[PDB]
RNA sequence: CUCCGGGGAGGCGGCAAAUAUCCUUUGAUCCGGAGAUGUCUGAAUGGGGGAACCCACCUACUUUAAGGUAGGUAUUGCAACAUGAAUACAUAGUGUUGCAAGGCGAACGAGGGGAAGUGAAACAUCUCAGUACCCUUAGGAAAAGAAAUCAAUUGAGAUUCC
RNA sequence: UAUAAUGGGUCAGCGACUUAUAUUCAGUAGCGAGGUUAACCGUAUAGGGGAGCCGUAGAGAAAUCGAGUCUUAAUAGGGCG
RNA sequence: GAACCCACUGUCGUUGAAAAGCCAGGGGAUGACUUGUGGAUAGGGGUGAAAGGCUAAUCAAGCCUGGUGAUAGCUGGUUCU
RNA sequence: AUAGCACUCUGCAAACACGAAAGUGGACGUAUAGGGUGUGAUGCCUGCCCGGUGCUGGAAGGUUAAUUGAUGGGGUUAGCG
RNA sequence: UUCUAACUCUGUCCCGUGAUCCGGGACGAGGACCGUGUCUGGUGGGUAGUUUGACUGGGGCGGUCUCCUCCUAAAGAGUAA
RNA sequence: CCACAAGUCGAGCAGGUACGAAAGUAGGUCUUAGUGAUCCGGUGGUUCUGUAUGGAAGGGCCAUCGCUCAACGGAUAAAAG
């Protein structure tokens, strides 16, 4: 399903609101996509399904820290 | 449950000692063509008519 | 992003210069291929602290 | 069916009488507590299947004939051990053992989705209503909870319910 | 509507202005410029519990005044009391 | 032109032998044919050599259970002196 | 409905259809193929109109969205009075 | 205009592996395009909820809908088509 | 005059004013048609209010502006068969 591995983001529900104030159900979806990251400590590429905010967090903290954190939550990377 | 006030009527009527007071219509706009006497005599509050007092009481049970 | 160049680059700078590059450039080319490192405090401590002279006389 | 305790003149459950064999003061029937046995289907878990059926494998003991008795054989997750590619180290993968889970069931709890009939004396904003319903999942309750909270004489002092 | 307008073949049994809360008026009882407690406690219809509510003052949109007040330059006039 | 598959005309039947038939005639009958068994498509959907046809004797939106005691300025009814 | 005819779309991970997606039909096909639309064996044939609506190809002038944020006008107060 | 390193391949080869799924590896062809998320303009009976007045010698069509003057109006006021 | 909401006539008092020598006359035009409630906003003033306090924003009061709401007491800002 559409879940970001780094942040846990998922689609949420909301409304389309028209000019006459008609309200209809809608969904907001994350900016999800697949990306390969080079893990040097393991000499391999890891493929993650994540968002652009996930990429920003990886840029901030390093891929090793993020991968260790995700493993600590029971994610089989 | 508790009786509920009709808020629209509550915004139009207030209680006096022996009745209800109200403002007068026809003073919101289109005022240039009206005579000075009508302008100054439609200004201020008057009393609610006895034929409408009962309806006002049912609409505003607590004032 | 801000990076410290591990080894010489044609236009960025030479052997330890700190430069700002577009995020994609560093994320996809420099960092995975070992031509630069992120300019964090720990990575800086690592770069000037010990391996600076090693990177230096590994000029080629 | 067994043991222990209670009880003391009858009893062999009911529809449901009747009869025969009988049991019982050497303590019956009956009552309470603790054990033993407990076919097949069903989460059903050795494989399959139109539920209560069809077909099996391995190990040990036993029989002499085409068997019997006892045990083991599901999946997933975790851990240990062994093994192990592309590919050199490794990794993926594979196997064994041990542990755990699945299913059912009233209401109450928490969370993920979420109408319309109706009212507005028409109807679209609004209402109905976060209701009905669907889904996931606890506990004897749950949730919340110890101020980046309120108040406005500078005062109160976590949460929950009336 | 005798109507050729509706309903009933007949009998027996069942079958339709309720309940809760709030409010106004009438009757009745207690107390009376006062009346009354709610949740809750309570070997519990008692006794405690006065927070709160209604009445005792009105005028003005309001600040404000108050047997007065609003309007107004006005102590005039006028409206609500 | 028989079996088999259809359904053009007429009488009968219409509280039927039958909730669609009998009888006398009629059309196709080696093909775009008829048929058994077992499967697939599910309700604003399916399928349709197309009639809004068919989807369990039900179809301009199947059936069942819930919202639900929907709403009805309409019709009926409303019991002793 | 039909064989026949015509227009049109589609260069293949085809157009098109089902589905939320994964994927599936088209098709284990490849413009002599596949989808949509109309006409309806065959004979003789199929005239005029591009003003309207649609489709196809141009053009870069006018108008216009999010985004961006130049200027101008107010609120507050250190200070000056 | 070049490039590769994000990203694409319903292209070839190798392995998991007894496998036209999938995953990993090696190539090849593409490539900052395509494509997806948020926002935003256009199009949008494909789909959905609804609206589409009253008087009236039946309804529809036609006419009318508010105000002023005269008559009907029966010597006060009022009085319908 | 009148269901309401509205509509009509008005002597007289105070302030300022115009024309008259003066007593005086003048609160639109001989009169009866020339019209639109409420809501929502705009503008000019204002000794009202101002969510800790001082301001301010916003609101109130007085004057005034925007409807062929003509189905003219006006069901929506927004509707044909
Ligand atoms: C990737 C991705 O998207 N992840 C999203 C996670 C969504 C989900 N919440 C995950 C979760 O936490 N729990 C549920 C996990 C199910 C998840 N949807 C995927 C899945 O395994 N589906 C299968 C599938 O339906 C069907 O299998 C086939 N072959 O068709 C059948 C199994 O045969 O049932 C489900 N399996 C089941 N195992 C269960 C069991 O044992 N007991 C209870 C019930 O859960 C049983 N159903």
């Amino acid at each position: 399903s559409k879940v970001c591995q780094v942040t846990g983001k998922r689609p949420v529900v909301g409304n389309n609101v028209s000019h006459a104030n008609n309200k209809t159900k809608r969904r907001f979806e994350p900016n999800l996509h697949h990306h390969r990251f080079w893990l040097e400590s393991e000499k391999r590429f890891v493929r993650l399904r994540l968002t652009t905010k996930g990429m920003r967090i990886i840029d901030k903290l390093g891929i090793e820290k993020v991968v260790a954190d995700l493993r600590a939550q029971g994610q089989k990377i | 449950a508790k009786l509920k006030t009709r808020r629209g009527a509550a915004k139009r009527f207030k209680a006096t000692a022996n009745g209800f007071k109200r403002k007068q219509a026809f003073k919101r706009h289109i005022l240039t063509k009206k005579s000075a006497k009508r302008i100054r005599q439609l200004r201020g509050c008057v009393m609610v008519h006895v034929s409408d007092v009962a309806s006002v009481r049912r609409m505003c049970p607590y004032i | 992003m801000d990076v410290i160049l591990l080894q010489r680059i044609k236009n960025l700078g030479k052997l330890g210069d700190k430069v700002s590059v577009k995020a994609g450039y560093g994320r996809n080319f420099l960092i995975p291929q070992g031509k630069a490192v992120a300019a964090t405090e720990a990575n800086t401590a690592a770069f000037e602290a010990r391996r600076a002279e090693l990177e230096k006389q590994e000029a080629e």
